[PDB]
């Protein structure tokens, strides 16, 4: 086509449903770790997860408004995850690398996987 | 704005 | 902080947002102009659009599954803006470019607002 | 990756 572009249209909107995030606006879901709850927009989480796109794709999965993970997930990597989905921003530390890799092969996000196991093979 |  | 960042993150973030409205799914409002209807997701509209953050943000209108705009509002400009929303590509040509900033001025879109006054000042 |  002929369209011309807007460079910071995309991070824009990141910024902004982050914004919505933090106030609670228009958050369709809670994804339960553990014994840890986390609100979030149910569209985000498909846009950054084969595992969240694969659940709200389903006809029945996609009218819960609770979700349970896997007892095996660690709630402080899922919560870096989810900052990770919401902001391009992961953070990524020594103590924590081994948790965000394992809650982002089950999410497959495969981009998270990719740089864990290159800061792993580095070390 | 940019030429995609 | 420490954080690493993932450069196309927000970019293939809005690409699976642009493919979600598509396929017409977890969208969650119609906005209607004249006779025109268009299916969208309300945090997409809020994260572009300074009246659609207005309007959502309100207690009632937050419930609305249809919202109707000025009759003003010319289908074509609004199509393309919705557009413009979900890719970070804007249609602009010498035959719609009145009707998209108009649109954008009622919708809010100051840089889209930007882009239009500047292409008519240079013809 | 970067450093952002
Ligand atoms: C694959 N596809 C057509 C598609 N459409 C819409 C959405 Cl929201 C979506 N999201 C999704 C699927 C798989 C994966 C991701 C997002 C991230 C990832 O590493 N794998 N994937
Ligand atoms: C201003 N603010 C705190 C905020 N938080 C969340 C959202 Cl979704 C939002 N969106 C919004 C508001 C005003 C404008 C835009 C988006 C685009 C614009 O030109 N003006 N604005
Ligand atoms: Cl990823
Ligand atoms: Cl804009």
């Amino acid at each position: 086509d002929s369209c011309i572009q807007f460079t910071r249209h995309a991070s824009d909107v990141l910024l902004n449903l982050n914004r919505l995030r933090s106030r609670d606006i228009l958050t369709d879901v809670v994804i339960v770790v553990s014994r840890e709850q986390f609100r979030a927009h149910k569209t985000v989480l498909m846009a950054c997860s084969g595992l969240f796109y694969s659940i709200f794709t389903d006809q029945l999965k996609c009218n819960l408004s609770v979700i349970n993970l896997d007892p095996e997930i660690n709630p402080e990597g899922f919560c870096i995850l989810l900052d990770f989905m919401y902001t391009s921003r992961l953070n990524l530390r020594e103590g924590n690398i081994m948790a965000v890799m394992a809650t982002a092969m089950y999410l497959q996000m495969e981009h998270v996987v990719d740089t864990c196991r290159k800061f792993i093979k580095a070390s | 704005w940019v030429i995609p």
